[PDB]
């Protein structure tokens, strides 16, 4: 059979200019980020979009005898069940059978979160209840805004970053679709001297401390211990060499106080621009600069 | 090489039409009428001649005031901007363009010949050499297209035509769309959405080859990738991106489609440094001339087979918007 196209509500991602509020409990939310876990749209979103979702939606009370949704109807929303019992049905050609009931827990509907189609089922109330509801709208601009957010942040870091300044804002694009994130606290080891360096860092909050066991000096001893190189902050990026050779870390990186960090796979960089070396050689003029950077003493 | 060359002369070809729209071109008095095959559920299609060439041509009728409910309005002011700026052998024609009061009649070219998704459905599946020649043309298709910072995104049987030369001819830009950057719009159809869609993260000329990669695969199996009688579970194996091949699928059909279908992006064929080489130097590529499916010069494998009278309203009326035109 012929499949239609689907298409949902167009919006401009870009942040128009900030211009919701339904009440809910801790044990409330708490059980609403439970309902969820599983959802795939919910299933990867990141604690702030999870928030900023939860906080969206808005509760519809129940009495009993009343319709849920019907089969057949539009649907605009998905929900949540927070108090009640409620039977589902099906119609199948002419028949129509009562296949399940929920009893205070459950949630359906999600398909409608992603464009307008028909309800495949009737759900019926057998008890005063209370469900929480999202608006497909809402919710989509919601994740479309935030994720539009975090690309232009990307984007920014990126484009700081004097070694990928040659790159194309096509390409800057492809390496923010892919990069991570990841969260460190006070004191904790980012990167360990010795084992294989995979990625580089690029830090947006906090800094980070760089330090050399000066051992790898010589032929044989000495100070075992522990040396800073160096100290970055904000805007910097450090474990750049992965991206230019193949010999382990020379030193640990730790992190000093709360830090986030973008973090990059080397393969993953190679495979989508190609080697390092060549784009850092785009700009003839500032390849010696570059070299220097990347090699040098400082 | 030459590539370089025509997609150059191609993206001058194009700016230049897309930067100066070719508004109301012909006239209504210079097309009668024939048959009319154009209901459906939506718009309204009707064949036509021509006066002193008397060629056959498919005229779309949009009724300018009929617009404003729907969907969208803009989904198509510029759906119209890209036919017109366009140019490219397996792609359908907008040949005759004008408005006023009527408002916005399209006069598509026209090809008396089969639908990919009746035949396809008949026979069941393709042989892969047959597979192979059909996506050849839809490569070479998308790599014009993304020259142009173009993104498709409805690619299946079911818009794909084959004209009476047996080579496909792309229909129906609903959802094209011109982006250099990010684009957002949850659009497509259910057996071919890209992870990325379903999920919101953004996207641009990536989805496109991963539907090749769902086209490709529903050619020579003769279903899609991911089915599922519901659409959730749909979208819940296009996510995992875990495929299953039929036994009959060769080698070098199977890696090519392991790399299409990529949920990764910095794996994904066509989004990585080489682009649409990757593809076009594929092991399952290799038999294929695309300079000669190109020119149409390569045999195709299948020779596909081959009402009322609405009125003005004597006065212009949406004009007041569809200026652009």
């Amino acid at each position: 059979t012929r499949r239609v196209s689907v298409c949902a509500e167009t919006f401009n991602p870009d942040e128009e200019e900030e211009d919701v509020v339904h009440p809910k409990t801790d044990e409330q939310r708490c059980r609403l980020q439970e309902a969820c876990k599983d959802i795939l749209l919910f299933k990867n979103l990141d604690q702030e979009q999870l928030s900023q979702v939860l906080d969206a939606m808005f509760e519809k009370i129940v009495k009993t005898d009343e319709h849920v949704i019907d089969q057949g109807d539009d649907g605009d929303n998905f929900y949540v069940i927070e108090r009640g019992t409620y039977d589902i049905l099906v119609t199948k050609d002419n028949q129509t059978r009562s296949v399940g009931q929920y009893d205070n827990r459950g949630s359906f509907g999600e398909l409608a979160l992603m464009y307008n189609t028909p309800r495949a089922a009737t759900i019926i109330a057998t008890s005063e209840g209370s469900l929480w509801g999202l608006d497909r709208v809402t919710f989509r601009r919601i994740i479309v805004k935030n994720n539009a957010k975090k690309r232009k942040m990307f984007e920014s870091f990126i484009e700081s970053v004097p070694l990928f300044k040659s790159l194309e804002m096509s390409e800057r694009m492809k390496i923010v679709d892919v990069i991570g994130e990841k969260i460190y606290k006070d004191g904790e080891r980012i990167i360990a001297q010795g084992e294989k360096a995979d990625s580089f860092y690029i830090i947006e909050s906090g800094e980070v401390s760089i330090l050399i066991r000066s051992k790898t000096k010589s032929n044989k001893n000495g100070g075992n211990q522990e040396v800073e190189i160096a100290h970055c902050h904000k805007g910097q990026y450090f474990g750049e060499l992965a991206l230019v050779t193949n010999k382990p870390r020379a030193a640990s990186a730790y992190g000093v106080g709360d830090v986030k960090c973008l973090v990059m796979d080397v393969q993953a960089f190679e495979r989508l621009l190609g080697p390092c070396m060549d784009i850092m050689k785009r700009n003839i003029s500032h390849y010696e600069e570059q070299l220097v950077k990347m090699f040098g003493s400082n | 090489e030459s590539v370089k060359e025509f997609l150059a002369k191609a993206k001058e070809d194009f700016l230049k039409k897309w930067e100066t729209p070719s508004q109301n071109t012909a006239q209504l008095d210079q097309f009668d009428r024939i048959k009319t095959l154009g209901t459906g559920s939506f718009g309204r299609v009707m064949l036509v001649k021509h006066k002193e060439s008397g060629n056959h041509y498919a005229m779309k009728i949009l009724d300018k005031q009929k617009v404003v409910k729907l969907k969208q309005i803009e989904h198509t002011l510029n759906e119209k901007r890209i036919l017109q700026a366009v140019n490219f052998p397996f792609l359908v024609k907008l040949e005759f363009s004008f408005k006023d009061n009527s408002n916005l009649y399209m006069v598509m070219e026209y090809v008396a010949g089969g639908e990919m998704f009746s035949h396809l459905r008949r026979i069941g599946r393709f042989s892969e050499p047959h597979a192979r020649f059909y996506a050849a043309q839809i490569v070479l298709t998308f790599e014009y297209l993304h020259s142009l910072d173009l993104i498709y995104r409805d690619l299946k049987p079911e818009n794909l035509l084959i004209d009476q030369q047996g080579y496909i001819q792309v229909t129906d830009f609903g959802f094209a769309k011109r982006v250099k950057g990010r684009t957002w719009t949850l659009c497509g159809t259910p057996e071919y959405l890209a992870p990325e869609i379903i999920l919101s993260k953004g996207y641009n000329k990536a989805v496109d080859w991963w539907a090749l990669g769902v086209l490709i695969y529903e050619m020579a199996a003769g279903y899609p990738p991911f089915f599922a009688d519901q659409p959730i579970q749909i979208y819940e194996k296009i996510v995992s991106g875990k495929v299953r091949f039929p036994s009959h699928f060769s080698s070098d059909l199977k890696d090519l489609l392991r790399n299409l279908l990529q949920v990764d992006l910095t794996k994904r064929f066509g989004n990585l440094k080489n682009g649409v080489n990757d593809i076009k130097n594929h092991k399952w590529f290799a038999t294929t001339d695309w300079i000669a499916i190109y020119q149409r010069k390569v045999e195709a494998p299948f020779i596909p087979k081959f009402e009322e009278e609405i009125r003005v309203s004597i006065n212009e009326k949406c004009g007041k918007e569809f200026t652009e035109f």
